[PDB]
């Protein structure tokens, strides 16, 4: 406390017992070696050594493509 | 001009026969969409190492009869210098010079 300014009383002064490990906290990795990135492949952020979705058809077994007549 | 690429060609084709034959749609049937559940898997994708020459997809022909770098025509079996060549000559059939 000084003379020309005191200190408050208004939500800083409420609950002298928290933690992390005291008590539950929604948040981790504060450490410095525990961070995230959300690093997802590059050219597999998807998929891409795909199952068709353009050119997906009923088995056979022939030789060639659109052969038809000959 | 150049005989290593004619020479190449002209052993493709009994190579063309030798290997990719019985591996023409083998490709698909044992990876890609004809492998509809059946296939896919390692034990059967080991079969197809010997096409590789033997594809289509290296059969690039040149001029069929002296070879020529690139420029080839494939309704006459010929090239532009050769063709031409061939029409002084009047060696090729029904060929008019354009005029309409």
């Amino acid at each position: 406390m000084k003379k020309d300014i005191h200190p408050k009383y208004e939500e800083i002064t409420a609950s002298c017992s928290c933690g992390n490990v005291m008590k539950i906290r929604s948040t981790v990795g504060h450490d410095l070696n525990l961070d995230v990135c959300s690093k997802c492949h590059p050219f597999f952020t998807g998929k891409q050594r795909d199952v068709a979705t353009g050119g997906r058809v009923d088995r056979f077994n022939k030789r060639f493509n659109i052969p038809g007549s000959k | 001009a150049k005989q290593s690429m004619k020479a190449r060609e002209v052993k493709r084709v009994a190579l063309a026969d030798k290997y990719f034959a019985k591996r023409a749609e083998l490709k698909a049937i044992i990876s890609d969409v004809n492998a509809s559940d059946e296939d896919r898997w390692n034990a059967v994708l080991k079969l197809q190492t010997l096409p590789r020459d033997s594809s289509p997809s290296r059969q690039r022909n040149r001029c069929r009869q002296t070879g020529r770098p690139h420029g080839f025509l494939r309704k006459f079996g010929l090239s532009r210098i050769k063709v031409r060549e061939a029409a002084m000559r009047g060696e090729i059939p029904g060929l008019k010079k354009a005029s309409w």
